[PDB]
RNA sequence: UAAAUCGAGAG
DNA sequence: TCATACGCCTCTCTGCTTATCGGTAG
DNA sequence: CTACCGATAAGCAGATCTCTCGATTGCGTATGA
């Protein structure tokens, strides 16, 4: 009976909540295959962009709030990374908790965002980091 | 004709109105899920097979499902999707606002 | 299902309940009296188990609705048991409630304050106040007890009132898994505490201790030597079903306050009082003749097992009724003590045997009495319980129309998403295409071709459900029917409908193709159909074998044909084989060429090949 | 394929009642097309093509006063191979009651046949 | 017949009956056919045209 | 489609208030009438009480109870409900457009 | 244990709303998972 | 009685004959092929009592 | 007639089914599917034989929509393209009442029964001598003590005495 | 046309 | 003498549930 | 001192994919023939 609801929170048929997010990220296991392959995505950027068409996915999307909160939270965690697990008092919850990942571009997981930032920092490459980040955030959405 | 039915009708419509989520605050996925697309295509094909009026050019097509897919491509399907939330509240999206893929 | 026959009403919810003796007497169409199913001639006998008021039998018109066998829904009947009989389902509850009760003050052996606290807790949990129930315990704070009862009741009344106004609960009560668990735990603890302590504190009197020997006999033990002393200071017989029924009826009438919340998981909006004459069945309900039809070989006719059980029921009932009549004359004509005593012992044995009989009728395992036997007739419970029972074999899985099965053979010449449908399957499986302006030419050609030449049609379902078969029609008749395919309907009621042509499965259709055991999603996809007119095997491409886990091996797998547009569009899109490229187990791909295509690629892609 | 079936007429009158069903043809208006697969004594000709719906044996019953026929009960076409008339060990020289009929079905190798 | 194609599933009356106001049924009778013909072949008009003139004149 | 629409689909009548499927039945017309579907439990015998009364097949006259609708249910559900009624358990089905 | 769970549900008059797939299958209702997790309405242009 | 035993496989006895199982004592000597036929006469069974226990030793 | 209107307007709230072919013309589709057959037929729920209707409405399934919107919502059943929706319409129904006075003509006369035609549209069931000697004519006041409605058309019976 | 038990098999 | 209807005619796992021997306060 | 409360010891109850064939169906007895 347990199934994904329209709140992105999975729950049983009667209504009792089991998880607030599918695995914490609400990403499909079938479509997770090429979300970490940053090299492959960079290589086929043009084909992936033609597939996704971000131009037609703007009038029904919000792009700024989720990205701002994600940057703030990322800086917060980086500042507080060298802290014990129990002492890490929560002031900024993960962006997925508040902003719907299916409606707010940039509301991605902490693991995916960390991997994307590490790849963009270690690999300095016409595609710039901004367009690649936007494409991969749309891919996550 | 009793008020013992008027009261029931009034309370039913009141509960239904309190259930509906206003268009200004629906917070679901703007995209059309695969299940929604499949159900819309099937229902439109059923209606076409039952002699409902069509809006697209029938370029030598005999499959109601194919006609439904053509209408969905042209975004001329006159159907409204009532997404249901776990408590009972619903948001009345239509195929026009919903974007495919 | 016919898409031209819409149904408006829907079964929103189902609530269980216990049938009362009054309604079934009002509901029934006839009372079954004699235990003779069939007479010498085989004609149904009035008052028997196959009475014509219980449903049309064979060629006999039903005497209740006046309809033939195929048209008679089957009207239920009832029988009148002579003595109230214990329901074998509720016998544990009967035992629990007969124990932990006082026969003198007609209350439970628990304190009135304790049962009031439990009733208040259960009433709070009815609406879902899972916290107020625990907060009620801290109101501990002979004459003050009446005030304590009011204080707890006042707290319960306002706790519900504040929860209903602000929207935390509606008047129907909130029921969730955790409140159900808390209610179950509370009820279990309540029963355990009830059964624990004797010496009923309402009047301070010891009560006899009951015992059971099977599910039909209940005995009680008198008070012991130390126990018999204190009974008068205040100032292993066999008990009867009638007197236990009276005792429990009076006890329930006295303790309705707690019993209502014990016997309801939701607020009792119906306000109906619970009664102890619910574990006791004075009337049995016989299923209609349609559900009790007899088995039939070519000649070997076998009786219904339910009919045998009900006939034995009626035999025992008639014997008891005759013995009671003989008991009456032995009393008006006064005789010696033993003369009535022997037949009274026989009557008690008859009561015991009718209890065992009803226990056997409901539950086969609870039956007592078997020396050698051949096979113990399953009860109605045995018809719904095991893997072969009604549930797991007839609603959790059913045999399906419009579906085929055969051996699979490979075919690398189909487009890795299609199925090779043999022409033998292609002439039997059909789809109900309704005729329209765009479908008229194709369906006219199919009707003209007929049920034997693929592509073709086998039936032409009219607007008013009239099915016209094309099996025994000539070419001229089929041509005339195709000409009369799309015509303006004269009937006003059927002016919104059009004829449906049961066309053969064409090349554009989609089928569900499944292999057992289905260990995951991929073992049941939807392939497009390709009609290969050679032989009689379902021909499958080579990529699907990895997901289906089959070899062309003598392996067999089914092929279901969905019969409506929703299922077509939803097997073509959601269940189609293209969408199952990656299994959800770990996201790894599951399709691809297997054995010689790999070697061919290794040899072709080597740089030694020009 | 070799398959045999036993046409036991004396299976409904299992009691001591005398014979009420005899092999052969009655005097009613039975169809004349029954003689294209059945002999004069209500038995199938040897080497006969029998398919679904084709008569297998003709028996006459003294009660219904009609000529009824048993029927082949398989979709696979078959050939009549052997017809045996089984007698009764009882002293009573009863009529022909039980008859054994053997079929022959050509199992040529089609695809799907395991080798 | 009597299917969900020509008969309502439920025909509950919402309110109490109300007699005809303004004393003239012609405010509806003259406008009933005005919106009808400006099928139903079950004497739906044949026997319905005999109830309008009687309140006005003679048949 | 695999479990109901193509296995045991039946448009069985149902009573709106009693919520029972096999308690309903058909009536016997007098002359040129219509065999309307009626509920046995709903109907009251004419002793305890035209187009208001319906009779059974044995000549008994029952008044009232002639409100019911049609629902799409499997037949095995009806068989299970009959088996439960044999156990003394009543299943009540709530019909939406009451 | 169809018998045991039937008594435990009929003693307390457990009304069920037909939410799990098993109940909907028993009563022959459209499921609530997947394509049955929503309704479909028609935009009719009347006067 | 012996013909019934042969035609059904069930062993009806008042002592049990020191044999654990009751049914499945006679099998039809199938003649699909001579290998099958001759294999019928050389086979042995551990007993139908051993066809249900889960001890694979 | 007998100083009684006998023509009562009874609004109803009926649950109907709309065909897929009546989608761009839904109100007319509903009226032609359900309301037109009810004309000139005796319906017990409304009270009597319906003479007509006016003021058809379709109850929207989107409550937040206005009450004057020209585009309404019909609920489509999962198993069937047919749509079900509530409706509101006023029914003009002839409502005879038992024990009252009704005026009706006589068209067909028989040996036993007298054929009374109320407004020449209420079927019911050779000059002779009356109480005053006047020949039997159509104009008379009869009673409605007994009403026949088992047949396809409702009928009334009665006698001059009250 | 049935229903149960046993036996022999296929994946 | 002798036939068919009536009357029966012994080698696995998880809990739950009840009964009975110890202890603490009053 | 003795009743309420636990803590084992024992017993009890419920469990441990589809498809095709074939074969088979009780003794026992007791009275009207
Ligand atoms: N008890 C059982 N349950 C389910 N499936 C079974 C089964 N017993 C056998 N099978 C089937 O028998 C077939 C054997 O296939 P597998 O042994 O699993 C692949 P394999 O070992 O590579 O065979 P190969 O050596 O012939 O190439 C499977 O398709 C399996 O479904
Ligand atoms: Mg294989
Ligand atoms: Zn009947
Ligand atoms: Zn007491
Ligand atoms: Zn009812």
């Amino acid at each position: 009976g347990v199934h994904v609801s329209y709140d992105n929170s999975i729950r049983d048929a009667d209504g009792t909540l089991v998880q607030f997010m599918y695995g914490g990220d609400a990403i499909d296991i079938t479509k997770e295959s090429h979300m970490t392959q940053f090299e492959f995505c960079l290589d086929n950027y043009y084909a992936l962009l033609k597939k996704y068409n971000p131009s037609a996915l703007i009038e029904h999307l919000d792009v700024e709030s989720a990205l701002k909160y994600s940057k703030k939270t990322l800086k917060y965690r980086k500042k507080h990374s060298k802290e014990p697990h129990y002492k890490q008092s929560v002031k900024y919850d993960p962006v997925l908790a508040k902003y719907n990942p299916a409606k707010y571009l940039g509301s991605v997981s902490e693991n995916f965002q960390d991997k994307l930032e590490s790849f963009l920092d270690k690999n300095s490459k016409g595609v710039n980091e901004k367009k690649f980040r936007a494409l991969m955030q749309l891919k996550y959405m | 004709g009793p008020e013992d039915f008027q009261q029931h009708e009034q309370i039913r419509r009141k509960t239904l109105k309190e259930k509906a989520i206003p268009k200004d605050q629906r917070a679901t996925t703007p995209y059309m899920t695969k299940y929604e697309r499949a159900r819309i295509l099937g229902t439109r094909a059923l209606q076409i097979s039952m002699n409902a009026p069509v809006f697209v050019d029938l370029e030598g097509e005999t499959d109601p499902l194919r006609i439904a897919m053509k209408e969905l491509a042209e975004k001329k399907i006159p159907l409204v999707i009532r997404r249901y939330l776990p408590d009972g509240s619903f948001e009345d999206w239509s195929v026009e606002e919903l974007i495919v893929d | 299902m016919d898409i031209s026959k819409p149904v408006g009403s829907e079964i929103t919810s189902v609530d269980f309940g216990i049938l009362t003796a009054k309604e079934i007497r009002n509901l029934s169409a006839k009372q079954i009296t004699n235990p003779t199913v069939l007479d010498n001639l085989g004609h149904p006998v009035s008052g028997g188990l196959y009475d014509l008021a219980l449903g049309a039998f064979l060629r006999n018109l039903c005497s209740t609705c006046g309809l033939d066998e195929k048209f008679c829904p089957g009207h239920q009947g009832h029988i009148e048991l002579p003595v109230p009989c214990y329901n074998p389902l509720f016998f544990n509850q009967l035992y629990i409630y007969l124990r932990a009760s006082c026969l003198f003050c007609h209350h439970f052996r628990l304190k009135s304050v304790e049962v009031h606290r439990y009733a208040c807790k259960l009433r709070l949990l009815q609406y879902g106040l899972i916290d107020e129930s625990y907060k009620l315990d801290e109101i501990t704070l002979s004459t003050l007890l009446n005030e304590l009862k009011s204080k707890r009741s006042e707290y319960v009344d306002m706790a519900i009132a504040k929860a209903l106004s602000d929207g935390r609960t509606t008047e129907r009560g909130s029921f969730t898994a955790t409140v159900n668990d808390e209610r179950k735990k509370l009820v279990h603890e309540f029963h355990k505490k009830l059964l624990s302590r004797g010496k009923c504190d309402n009047c301070g009197m010891f009560s006899p201790k009951f015992r059971k020997d099977g599910f039909t006999k209940i005995f009680e033990t008198a008070l012991n030597e130390k126990q018999i002393t204190n009974n008068r200071v205040k100032g292993s017989t066999y008990i009867l079903s009638t007197e236990v029924k009276n005792i429990l009826d009076t006890v329930f009438r006295k303790e309705q306050c707690v019993l209502q919340y014990v016997f309801h998981s939701r607020p009792n909006l119906s306000r109906k009082l619970v009664k102890a004459d619910s574990f006791f069945m004075d009337v049995l309900v016989v299923p209609p003749t349609r559900f009790r039809l007899p088995s039939k070989l070519g000649e070997e006719v076998h009786e219904n097992s339910q009919n045998q059980l009900l006939s034995k029921v009626l035999t025992t009932s008639l014997l008891i009724r005759d013995l009671n009549d003989d008991l009456s004359k032995l009393q008006k004509d006064k005789v010696s003590l033993e003369d009535r005593r022997v037949i009274f012992s026989r009557l008690m044995n008859a009561f015991v045997t009718i209890q065992n009989d009803v226990n056997a009728f409901i539950d086969s395992t609870k039956a007592q009495g078997r020396t050698s036997g051949k096979v113990p007739i399953p009860g109605v419970k045995q018809a719904l319980e095991k893997k072969e029972g009604l549930f797991r074999k007839h609603m959790m899985g059913k045999r399906v129309n419009y579906a085929a099965r055969s051996v699979i053979s490979p075919d690398p010449n189909i487009e890795t998403n299609e199925i090779g449908v043999p022409p033998v399957f292609a002439v039997k499986l059909t789809y109900p295409e309704p005729v329209t302006a765009y479908n008229i030419a194709e369906l006219r050609q199919a009707v003209i071709n007929g049920p034997d030449k693929w592509p073709g049609a086998t039936q032409i379902q009219n607007e008013d459900g009239s099915l016209v078969s094309l099996i025994g029609m000539s070419v001229e008749q089929r041509k005339a029917l195709a000409n009369q395919l799309l015509t303006p309907s004269s009937n006003v009621s059927t002016h919104t409908l059009n004829k449906k042509v049961y066309r053969h499965i064409k090349n554009r259709d989609v089928v569900l193709m499944n292999r057992q055991p289905t260990l995951h999603k991929a073992s049941m996809m939807g392939h497009k159909v390709r009609v290969l007119p050679n032989e009689k095997t379902l021909r499958l491409h080579y990529a699907n074998t990895g997901a289906y886990n089959a070899d062309f091996d003598g392996d067999e797998m089914n092929m279901h044909f969905p019969q409506n547009e929703n299922a077509r569009a939803e097997a073509l899109n959601l269940a189609n084989t293209d969408s199952q490229y990656l299994t959800p187990t770990s996201g790894s791909p599951v399709r691809g060429l297997i054995q010689d295509h790999i070697s061919a690629g290794v040899w072709l892609t080597s740089k030694d090949s020009f | 394929m070799y398959k045999t079936e036993k046409v036991d007429l004396a299976l409904n009158r299992n009691r001591g009642d005398p014979i009420t069903q005899h092999f052969g043809f009655g005097n009613d208006e039975w169809p004349k097309e029954w003689l294209e697969k059945l002999d004069e004594d209500g038995l199938p000709y040897i080497g006969t093509y029998v398919e679904e719906g084709d008569p297998i044996c003709a028996y006459f019953d003294d009660t219904l006063n009609k000529t009824k026929i048993k029927t082949y009960h398989s979709s696979e076409p078959a050939y009549i191979e052997e017809v045996n008339l089984i007698g009764d060990e009882s002293n009573k020289f009863q009529e022909l009651q039980t008859v054994s009929i053997k079929y022959r079905i050509r199992r040529t190798p089609q695809i799907g046949d395991k080798f | 017949t009597a299917t969900t194609l020509n008969t309502p599933v439920v025909i509950h009356a919402t309110q109490l009956p109300q007699h005809v106001s303004t004393d003239e049924v012609l405010q509806f009778l003259e406008s009933f056919i005005d919106e009808k013909e400006n099928t139903n072949l079950s004497s739906s008009i044949s026997q319905l045209k005999r109830i309008q003139r009687d309140f006005k004149g003679l048949p | 489609d695999r479990l109901l629409n193509s296995s045991d689909y039946t448009q069985a009548s149902v009573c709106r208030e009693c919520g029972s499927i096999l308690t309903t039945q058909q009536s016997v017309p007098r002359i040129g009438s219509i065999s309307t579907v009626c509920c046995r439990r709903c109907s009251m015998r004419f002793e305890d009480a035209d187009s208001q009364i319906w009779e059974d097949g044995q000549g008994n006259k029952f008044v009232g109870g002639n409100e019911t609708t049609t629902v799409a249910i499997p037949f095995v559900l009806k068989y299970l409900d009959s088996e439960l009624s044999a156990m003394g358990i009543r299943l009540r089905y709530n019909v939406e457009p009451k | 244990t169809t018998c045991q769970f039937l008594t435990k549900a009929v003693l307390d008059n457990e009304r069920e709303q037909l939410d799990s797939p098993s109940a909907r299958i028993v009563v022959g209702k459209l499921n609530n998972v997947g394509t049955g997790s929503f309704d479909v309405l028609a935009k009719v242009p009347n006067a | 009685k012996m013909q019934y035993f042969l035609s059904t496989g069930n062993l009806v006895s008042q002592s049990g004959l020191d044999l654990q199982q009751v049914s499945g004592y006679t099998v039809v000597a199938e003649k699909i092929n001579f290998y099958r036929f001759i294999s019928h006469f050389r086979m042995v069974h551990r007993g139908s009592f051993f066809a249900q226990l889960k001890t694979t030793t | 007639n007998g100083t009684s209107n006998c023509i009562v307007r009874v609004p109803i709230a009926l649950y109907v089914s709309l065909a897929p072919m009546y989608l761009e013309n839904p109100l007319q589709g509903v009226m032609k599917q359900h309301l037109n057959p009810l004309v000139m037929k005796y319906n017990n729920k409304v009270g009597g034989v319906v003479l007509g209707y006016e003021g058809l409405k379709i109850l929207d399934a989107d409550p937040l929509s206005k009450e004057d919107t020209s585009e309404k919502l019909i609920k489509i059943t999962p198993d069937t393209p047919f749509g079900f929706t509530w409706c509101h319409v006023n029914l003009y129904v002839w409502q005879p009442q038992v024990g009252d006075v009704l005026e009706g003509y006589i068209f067909i006369q028989s040996a036993s029964h007298i054929g009374l035609l109320i407004h020449d549209a209420f079927n019911a069931s050779g000059h002779w001598v009356d109480s005053n000697g006047e020949p039997i004519d159509g104009k008379l006041r009869f009673t409605v003590r007994n009403v026949h409605t088992t047949g396809r058309v409702v009928s009334v019976d009665g006698t001059l005495i009250s």
